[PDB]
């Protein structure tokens, strides 16, 4: 996809305290931690075809807040399922935990 | 449906199957633990095609 011409509707400025580069927060840089927008979340559907160049290898993640105040303030609704789905590829994931230990801060 | 030609016989020593079959299941889906049941069923003494 581009960063800023295909997800027009989630704020992508994923900002996070143990990934920090220089002492300033940060994420990633091959993945997105989607955080949703204007208060709100609209329920994505995008896809992709690889029918150009070859078998290419697909990455993705699942947060898993360690409460229901993380839930409910960040993607304003609980209960939020993740189902990738592809032609020998179709299991779901639906994170809803309320608790862990503290790893790395 | 393609496949209810069969030769039904009773026992066998090892299946066969077509390089990449092209009628295999006919709905497109996955089926869990596939290798497992082929390798069970590679082999059987009897096999008595019974109705539930
Ligand atoms: C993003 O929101 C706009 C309205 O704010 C809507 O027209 C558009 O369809 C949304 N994006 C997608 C991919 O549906």
């Amino acid at each position: 996809f581009p960063k800023e011409s295909s997800w027009p509707n989630h704020t992508t400025t994923g900002v996070s305290a143990s990934c920090s580069h220089n002492g300033e927060s940060s994420f990633y840089k091959n993945l997105l931690w989607l955080t949703g927008k204007n208060g709100l979340y609209p329920n994505l559907s995008k896809s992709y075809a690889n029918n150009k160049e070859k078998e290419v290898l697909v990455l993705w993640g699942v947060h898993h807040p360690p409460n229901i105040g993380d839930q409910r303030a960040l993607y304003h609704k609980e209960n939020a399922y993740v189902s990738v789905v592809s032609s020998h590829y179709s299991r779901k994931f639906t994170p809803e935990i309320a608790k862990r230990p503290k790893v790395r801060d | 449906p393609e496949c209810e030609l069969l030769i039904s016989r009773e026992s066998w020593s090892y299946i066969v199957e077509k390089p990449n079959p092209e009628n295999g299941t006919c709905y497109p889906g996955h089926f869990a633990d596939y290798e497992e049941l082929r390798e069970q069923l590679s082999s059987v003494s009897s096999f008595e095609r019974f109705e539930i």
